[PDB]
């Protein structure tokens, strides 16, 4: 009974490895893309703004 | 400087395909030039020429660049 | 007490269609097909799902929003070659069904047989609506000349053609039509293929023996679930090794260039799954007889159980009617190589006669020798 | 259709192993070898010569359409 | 109709990725040959983080160019050095100017040049070590350039690379031959930018096959083998 | 024999079955990844951008 089960044990890690992965891409393709996360991610600068000044 | 294609192109063209074609074309070359008045063109013959070539010069090129 | 399996009334439905459904203890690997087809279904509809949730039909946006699903949406690429080659492996599979179909005489089922002949259909035209979408040059050009061959109608061919469009060529229109139908008919699809298991479970499979399996019948859900998944294995590795070895084998590169109206390629074929096709269709100069003989080369499926002529189902025990099938794939084979190539000599004289052939097979042939092998075992 | 009311079976003896008292692949090559090849010489004048035709077709057509473009001298 | 060759790119083999310092070479061949009359509109310079420059050299990158910016509180249109974000500069606004400026033709986008040529980056090195004169009896309009690879062998741009036309960063010469193959391992990556993680992902899932198809195999035979071992005897009366 | 012994603790009932398919799952994804990874990057040594960036 072990072999046998080791067996079916080892074939569910696998799919599970599989599985995994693919609902992982399905569920990060819905997450914000690459140009998302380029353009309204940040807007950073340095103190270039001159004091009083509202740029 | 020098290029690899230049070397690696003459080397390939001292094959005996590329030799056969290239007096292939040449024959080509003093019919055309000769008859005044044609529609050929040797394209087909730089074609073969060419083609067994660059299949050797494909094979040789990568490794010095 | 009872068991909720067998009384509960969505489990006892479930329960007869996959899991005490009585199933040949015989039926080879070509059985596994139709599994196949609906797991390439659901795959599709999962993949296309997510692609809709980024691609847009506007003539404006399409190539860019796939270009934008391919090179910014997280595995966006995965999800996008995943679907095109699941169209490919959906007709592979397709076309491997019908051949067993045709093989073992399972057509005399006549009422999943003829839902069968409505499942390619529909099929077909999600796969032909859905390739224009990410309007390439071949996506504009193939809809072109696919929508333009329905002028060869007589009274309303323009008429039609112009309505489809919804202008005066394939344009803005069309795309976002195509749109909504490539997403609505795989749903249809699924429920002509529900249909299409109802009508089956009726009688039940047939066997690569075609004798009846009453006497030898076993529960479907050990064996033929177990062997179903290892099916569905082997073709997962198939269509990951296209999609992350060669994603563009089966394409073509014009289709990453945008359509250009102004421009034509060069070669405007369709897909490899319409090449035979396409090559029956060119083979006539008749654009009407053309068309005619492109929709019989589908509707002649319809017509098999009346053609059949031998006193067995299958072909197993029929070495002869063997040889005409391997031929008739081979010039489905034949058919689909030269609609891939240009309509220049030699390719047409070939072409025309695999076109005759095909029909001279499927008509004459097949009948002829299955009554000759008939006579041979002196019945 | 359900099990239990198929057909009328009579004087039909099955003997079955469980799965755990035996192997999955028996004799996988000593047998299986031969078993192929006993189902390939079954099957192949039935299944290769028409694609021995469909390669001597397409090397033919392939060539002479190529023969084509080639210039004839004229 | 002359076919490319098949050469021996670092990046064929079946996991076999891009080198990529070719790819580093290539843009900065293609950013300094190309883009005068090329666009990538579907490559920004966020892409190449990670890939080929880091994000600081790539930022350095953008703000060597200027790009448009949208509306002011006046209401122009202004210039402002390129970010990360931006795509790659247009080098002409529409495609009549590109036509005007190439003798009638529109010199192509290449993001996707590669997957949209068959023979791909075979086709565009041979193309672009493939200028000879024209044969005997082949006379081109002026502004045309005679490649046998180039479909017609009468081509609109003018040989592009030639020896030492730019000068690469690393130090390599910057040989014809060199050029062209570090621009075509760079549109490899701008046709197909998953083509590392593509082949990582198939190496994978062949070993996750070799695993599981052997084990499923079992499994499937371990419940048939009541089927398969059966013995059957016939008792009539 | 051992494969008695992991039937007899982890096999047998169907709760540590999936248990020990769990616990498996997770240390299997780390360590087929890690050795995964290490072949691709072995075969593509030099011609990564890892390989590579240390320089930049
Ligand atoms: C040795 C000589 C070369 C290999 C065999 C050549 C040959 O013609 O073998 C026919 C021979 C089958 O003859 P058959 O038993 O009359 O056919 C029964 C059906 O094929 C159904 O038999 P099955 O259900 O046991 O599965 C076998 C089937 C499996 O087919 C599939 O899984 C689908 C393949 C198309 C997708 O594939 C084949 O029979 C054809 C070959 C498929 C590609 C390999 O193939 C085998 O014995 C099985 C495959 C062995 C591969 C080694
Ligand atoms: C588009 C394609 C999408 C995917 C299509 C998948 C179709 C179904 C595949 C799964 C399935 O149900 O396979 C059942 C089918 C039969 O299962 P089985 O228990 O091995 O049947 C043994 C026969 O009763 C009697 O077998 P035998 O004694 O004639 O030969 C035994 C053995 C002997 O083979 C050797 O010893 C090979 C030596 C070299 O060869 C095989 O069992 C062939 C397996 C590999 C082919 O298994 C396979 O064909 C496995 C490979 C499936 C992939 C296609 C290969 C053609
Ligand atoms: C395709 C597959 C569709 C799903 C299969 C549908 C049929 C099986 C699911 C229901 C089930 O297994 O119920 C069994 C059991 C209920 O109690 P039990 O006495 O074990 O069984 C009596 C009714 N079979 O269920 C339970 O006891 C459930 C225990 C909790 C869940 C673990
Ligand atoms: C397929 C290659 C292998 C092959 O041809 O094997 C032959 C084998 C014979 O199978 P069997 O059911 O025993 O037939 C009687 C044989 N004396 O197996 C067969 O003949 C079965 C093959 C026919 C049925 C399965 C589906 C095959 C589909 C082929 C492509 C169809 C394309 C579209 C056609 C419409
Ligand atoms: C080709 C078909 C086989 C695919 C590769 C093996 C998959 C896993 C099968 C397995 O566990 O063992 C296969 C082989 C024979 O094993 P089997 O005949 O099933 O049983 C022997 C012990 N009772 O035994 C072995 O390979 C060693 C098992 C330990
Ligand atoms: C369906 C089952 C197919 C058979 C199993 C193949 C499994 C291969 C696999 O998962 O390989 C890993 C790969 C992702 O690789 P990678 O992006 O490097 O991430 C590794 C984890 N960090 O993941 C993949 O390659 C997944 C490919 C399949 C995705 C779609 C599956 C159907 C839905
Ligand atoms: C000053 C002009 C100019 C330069 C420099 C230039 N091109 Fe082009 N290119 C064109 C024009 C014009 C066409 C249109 C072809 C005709 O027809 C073109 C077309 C192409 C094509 C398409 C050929 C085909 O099969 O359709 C490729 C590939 C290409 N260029 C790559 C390059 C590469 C790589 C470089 C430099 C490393 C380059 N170009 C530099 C003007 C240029
Ligand atoms: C939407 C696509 C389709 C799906 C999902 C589908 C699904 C199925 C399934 C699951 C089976 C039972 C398993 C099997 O025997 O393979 C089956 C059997 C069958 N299908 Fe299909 N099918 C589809 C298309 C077709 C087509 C195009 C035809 C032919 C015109 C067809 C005709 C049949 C026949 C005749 C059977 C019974 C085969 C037999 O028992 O011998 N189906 N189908
Ligand atoms: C019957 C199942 C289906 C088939 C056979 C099919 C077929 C196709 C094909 C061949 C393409 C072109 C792929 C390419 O770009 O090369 C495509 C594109 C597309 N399909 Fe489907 N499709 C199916 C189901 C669906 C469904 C159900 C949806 C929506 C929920 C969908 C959404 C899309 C989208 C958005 C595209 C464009 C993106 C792209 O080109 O990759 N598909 N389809």
């Amino acid at each position: 009974k072990g072999f046998s089960y080791l067996i079916t044990a080892t074939t569910t890690v696998g799919v599970a490895y599989a599985a995994k992965n693919a609902v992982s891409q399905f569920v990060s393709s819905m997450s914000a893309s690459a140009d998302v996360l380029a353009m309204s991610k940040i807007e950073i600068k340095l103190s270039d703004i001159p004091e009083g000044k509202n740029m | 400087l020098v290029d690899p294609l230049t070397t690696v192109r003459e080397q390939c063209e001292q094959i005996e395909k590329c030799i056969k074609a290239r007096e292939r074309l040449e024959l080509c070359d003093q019919r055309v030039s000769s008859r005044s008045q044609t529609e050929e063109d040797c394209t087909e013959e730089l074609f073969d020429f060419l083609h067994a070539r660059d299949h050797c010069v494909a094979h040789k090129l990568f490794n010095s660049l | 007490m009872t068991n909720i399996r067998k009384s509960h009334p969505l489990m006892k439905i479930i329960n007869n269609a996959f899991i005490d459904l009585p199933a040949p203890s015989n039926i080879s690997s070509w059985w596994n097909f139709g599994s196949l087809l609906g797991i390439c279904l659901i795959l599709q509809i999962l993949t296309g799902l997510f692609l809709a949730m980024h691609y847009t039909s506007d003539t404006t946006t399409a190539f860019s929003s796939v270009t934008h699903i391919c090179r910014d949406v997280n595995y966006g690429w995965v999800i996008r070659y995943l679907h095109a080659n699941g169209a490919s492996m959906f007709f592979i599979c397709l076309f491997i069904h019908v051949g067993r179909g045709l093989y073992y005489g399972s057509y005399m089922f006549l009422e999943t047989w003829n839902i069968g002949v409505v499942l390619l259909f529909t099929v077909m035209a999600t796969a032909f609506m859905g390739y224009v979408l990410p309007w390439g040059q071949m996506s504009f050009w193939g809809a072109t000349v696919i929508t333009n061959l329905l002028s060869a109608i007589p009274y309303i061919g323009t008429d039609l053609v112009e309505w489809i469009w919804g202008g005066f060529s394939v344009d803005k229109a069309t795309l976002t039509r195509f749109f909504a139908f490539h997403f609505i008919l795989p749903f249809i699809i699924t429920a002509l293929a529900a249909v299409h298991l109802l009508f089956l479970h009726e009688t039940g499979s047939n066997n690569p023996t075609g004798i009846s399996s009453d006497m030898d019948k076993i529960p479907f859900h050990p064996y033929y679930t177990i062997k179903d998944i290892l099916g569905a294995l082997f073709m997962m590795l198939i269509l990951l090794i296209l999609v992350l070895f060669s994603p563009d084998l089966l394409g073509d590169p014009d289709n990453y260039t945008p359509a250009n109206p102004l421009n034509t390629p060069p070669h405007i074929k369709p897909e490899w799954y319409f090449l035979f096709a396409y090559a029956i269709l060119r083979s006539i100069p008749n654009k009407l007889g053309g068309v005619l003989a492109l929709v019989a080369s589908i509707l002649i499926l319809i017509l098999m159980p009346m053609l059949h002529t031998s006193k067995q189902r299958s072909m197993m025990f029929r070495p002869l009617s063997q040889c005409l099938f391997w031929m008739l794939v081979a010039d489905l084979i034949t058919l689909t190589w030269i609609g891939g190539q240009p309509v220049e000599h030699p390719f047409i004289i070939i072409g025309q006669l695999a076109s005759i052939l095909y029909f001279l097979i499927i008509l004459v042939l097949m009948p002829i020798t299955s009554i000759i092998e008939n006579n041979l075992l002196k019945w | 259709r359900e099990f239990g009311h198929l057909t009328r079976m009579r004087h039909v003896i099955t003997y079955s192993l469980s799965p755990f008292e035996q192997r999955a692949f028996p004799h996988y090559f000593t047998k299986g070898i031969p078993n192929v090849l006993r189902r390939t010489r079954a099957c192949i004048l039935r299944v290769a010569p028409p694609f021995v035709v469909f390669y001597l077709v397409y090397t033919w057509g392939t060539q002479e359409f190529e023969k084509s473009k080639r210039k004839n001298p004229a | 109709e002359l076919h490319a060759p098949s050469y021996p790119w670092s990046h064929r083999g079946l996991l076999s990725s891009l080198d990529h310092t070719s790819i580093r070479r290539g843009f900065q061949v293609y950013k300094q040959v190309c883009s005068s009359c090329h666009s990538m509109d579907y490559v920004a310079y966020r892409h190449l983080v990670g890939v080929c420059y880091t994000e600081e050299e790539a930022k350095a990158l953008a703000e060597e160019v200027e790009v448009q910016d949208g509306p002011n509180e006046d209401g122009e249109m202004f210039m402002r050095p390129g970010k990360l974000s931006d795509y790659f500069p247009k080098p002409y606004p529409n495609p009549e100017a590109a036509r005007a400026a190439n003798n009638g033709a529109l010199p192509p986008d290449l993001s996707y040049i590669v997957r949209a040529r068959h023979g791909g980056e075979d086709y565009v090195f041979s193309l672009l070590t493939g200028y000879c004169e024209p044969p005997t009896g082949v006379s081109l309009r002026e502004g045309l350039y005679f490649n046998p690879y180039f479909p017609g062998q009468a081509i609109a741009m003018a040989p592009p690379i030639y020896n030492e036309v730019l000068e690469f960063d690393d130090g390599t010469p910057a040989t014809m031959s060199q050029v062209a193959k570090d621009v075509c391992t760079f549109l490899r990556w701008a046709s197909e930018p998953e083509h590392d993680h593509r082949k990582r992902m198939g190496l994978k899932m062949l070993m996750m096959m070799g695993l599981l198809l052997p084990l499923v195999y079992a499994m499937k035979r371990h419940k048939w083998s009541v089927l398969k071992s059966r013995k059957l005897a016939y008792r009539p009366p | 024999t051992l494969t008695a012994r992991l039937y007899s603790l982890l096999f047998r009932r169907t709760s540590t079955f999936a248990l020990t398919i769990a616990v498996g799952a997770l240390f299997f994804e780390r360590a087929f990844d890690q050795g995964a990874d290490a072949i691709y990057e072995h075969i593509n040594q030099g011609k990564l951008w890892k390989h590579i960036k240390h320089k930049y």
